[PDB]
């Protein structure tokens, strides 16, 4: 059984054996179980916590997450796995977001995994994303939400077609971003001015 | 750059004349 | 003096070829002379401040200032000029050139190195351009390689904060390389527990990118080996397990970058074992577990690392010898080209592990060699290692056969 040993160890060598099996399967995939393991741990996580016990043993938990992410990025065409991956990451982060857990390296690992997975998909609309970004800047905080929105807008501009611009609104959004000095500013400007002829000089 | 083992003998970037002839002799 | 006046005259000419030649000659003479350096410093200040000079010539003119290290006041005036430059010419090329020149000037003239590091950190945290950030990384790398002791706790705090905040993988990789370079010197002692550096190193050691993980685990290795504080003894397990994760990640990637990261990880665990024997036992255990499933080049590097481990630390456990013999058996019919170096490294670890005499396992080794090798040079190197480690009977058999 898989869930049983997981819920027994934390509250040792078999985890290493699991890592070896994961690496060998990844080698077979690249040269040529992860779904089952992910489903089993998700079902265990649904039942009452495991994340608290994993936090004290984060040194052993984090390599499994890294192997799963390598498996996911190895086969981007394999849809569905990434959706379940992101869902599990968001659910376990939400269960771990209470302030009393003493968040640490596992928290940051989950946060970066969730952010990277969320950036992997497109956004619905450029204008809606810009309006939501402007609202977030009006709120002056939620820089994680701001980062997610700007990454989504950059991805949409990279993939999709240019939409309604409202150059006054674009200038206001860029002014707010310069006020907060977002790291994604250069990427955002490159995304905007590589397309969308609807005038950059004026902005 | 760094080296995994400092006292490793298999480092053959510098081959002396004796070892040069010895390698060529039987390869 | 007449040569200096000729250099000064041509610098304000109209023919661009003559102006470029004058710039080169000014560089050389300012490298040599001292009075010429301050004169040219004043002329360059009033020229860059002037509007006649084109942008490209301004770019060519700035690195002349890197030779103003002849005295303190001249260097300080050049520093004011460079500050003016970065304020009033914020485009990419000339801020690049100017702050690189400031880095070189500070490296030469040690008086202004702290404020230069502070300015570099400020440009790293604030400036949004990727190229300017990457130059800041390279300049901090140069300063860390050239003067780690001058770094303060505040600078390391700022660098760790910058590493945590930035989302880009390349910038994170570079600044963590700078931090790792700092960690392999006395900068850790000057820095000092759980702090920003420790949290950053723990977070990065589990990062997806191979290089970031390598530099993070190297930071953890250095911080563990350097000092014996209680929190370091608490976190030393984290370094070991992250090192194992990197090992299993790089054991089958088979790329030159993967080879470099694997070399870094193996050197790190060799140093850690030299520092922590009770950790070295588990290090040996995981090395043997991953030896069987690793690729040929990974196995060669793993065997080199294990040989270093065994050579420095005597009590390795003869239980190792069984796994090495089993691995040697299966590798006997693995390949033909890369099998040679793997064979000699495996024989080396066999001899180093066998602190006592050999047995019929030596018969198995020589039988495998005679059956599969058919090369001789590898036989010679295995016999040489046997004579090195004192297994002289094996050496006698191989030399007689050869």
């Amino acid at each position: 059984d898989l869930a049983g040993m997981f819920l027994q160890i934390f509250p040792r060598p078999v985890a290493l054996a699991l890592q070896q099996a994961l690496g060998q399967e990844l080698a077979r995939v690249v040269q040529g179980i992860t779904v089952r393991v992910l489903q089993a741990l998700a079902t265990l996580l649904s039942s009452p916590a495991l994340v608290m016990s994993m936090h004290r043993s984060h040194f052993l938990a984090c390599p499994l997450l890294r192997q799963l992410c390598q498996y996911q990025r190895c086969v981007p065409q394999d849809t569905g796995f990434s959706s379940l991956f992101l869902k599990v990451l968001l659910q376990m982060l939400q269960w771990l977001d209470s302030p009393g857990v003493e968040g640490g390296p596992l928290r940051a690992q989950l946060r970066m995994l969730a952010s990277q997975a969320s950036a992997g998909r497109r956004l619905s609309d450029v204008r809606g994303g810009l309006l939501r970004l402007a609202e977030a800047l009006a709120f002056r905080q939620d820089l994680e939400v701001v980062s997610s929105t700007v990454r989504a807008v950059i991805a949409t501009l990279r993939s999709g077609e240019q939409c309604s611009v409202e150059p006054d609104l674009i200038s206001k959004v860029l002014q707010g971003l310069i006020e907060v000095r977002s790291p994604h500013l250069e990427e955002l400007l490159t995304a905007f001015f590589s397309a969308t002829a609807d005038k950059p000089v004026v902005v | 750059d760094v080296s995994v083992w400092e006292e490793n003998w298999e480092d053959d970037i510098v081959q002396d004349d004796f070892n040069q002839q010895l390698r060529l002799e039987m390869e | 003096k007449n040569a200096h006046h000729s250099i000064r005259q041509s610098l304000d000419s109209h023919d661009n070829v003559e102006v470029e030649a004058a710039v080169f000659a000014a560089a050389n003479f300012s490298a040599q002379s001292k009075d010429f350096a301050v004169g040219i410093c004043n002329k360059i200040s009033e020229m860059i401040q002037g509007l006649a000079t084109p942008v490209d010539l301004k770019l060519k003119l700035i690195p002349i200032l890197q030779h103003m290290h002849h005295d303190a006041i001249l260097a300080s005036s050049a520093r004011q000029l460079l500050q003016q430059l970065v304020t009033s010419y914020p485009s990419t090329k000339m801020v690049i050139v100017s702050l690189h020149t400031f880095t070189l000037l500070a490296a030469s003239s040690l008086v202004d190195t702290p404020k230069q590091i502070q300015l570099l950190l400020q440009y790293l945290k604030n400036d949004p351009r990727k190229a300017v950030k990457r130059l800041a990384i390279q300049d901090l790398k140069l300063l860390a390689n050239k003067t780690p002791h001058t770094w303060s706790r505040e600078n390391i705090q700022a660098l760790c904060e910058c590493a945590l905040q930035t989302p880009y993988d390349s910038l994170k990789l570079g600044m963590l390389s700078v931090l790792s370079t700092l960690s392999g010197t006395i900068a850790i002692k000057h820095y000092f527990r759980s702090s920003d550096l420790v949290k950053l190193a723990q977070e990065c050691c589990y990062h997806n990118n191979r290089g970031i993980a390598a530099h993070g685990v190297r930071v953890l290795t250095n911080i563990t080996v350097s000092c014996q504080e209680k929190d370091l003894l608490a976190l030393e397990q984290d370094a070991v397990f992250g090192l194992e994760s990197l090992l299993v990640l790089c054991s089958q990637d088979d790329s030159p970058g993967a080879q470099a990261t694997l070399k870094i990880a193996l050197n790190c665990m060799v140093k850690l074992a030299k520092g922590r024997p009770h950790l070295s036992q588990s290090v040996v255990e995981t090395l043997l577990t991953q030896l069987h499933s690793a690729q040929d080049a990974a196995r060669i590097l793993m065997c080199h690392c294990l040989a270093a481990i065994a050579m420095q630390l005597p009590v390795l456990g003869d239980g190792m010898l069984g796994d090495l013999m089993e691995l040697y058996k299966v590798i006997g019919r693995s390949a033909t080209d890369k099998q040679q170096e793997l064979l000699v490294s495996l024989a080396t670890v066999i001899f180093v592990a066998s602190q006592k005499a050999l047995s019929v396992e030596s018969k198995a080794v020589i039988k495998q060699q005679l059956e599969s090798v058919s090369n001789g040079w590898t036989v010679y190197r295995i016999a040489r290692q046997a004579s090195r480690m004192g297994n002289h009977d094996m050496a006698k058999e191989l030399y007689q056969s050869l």
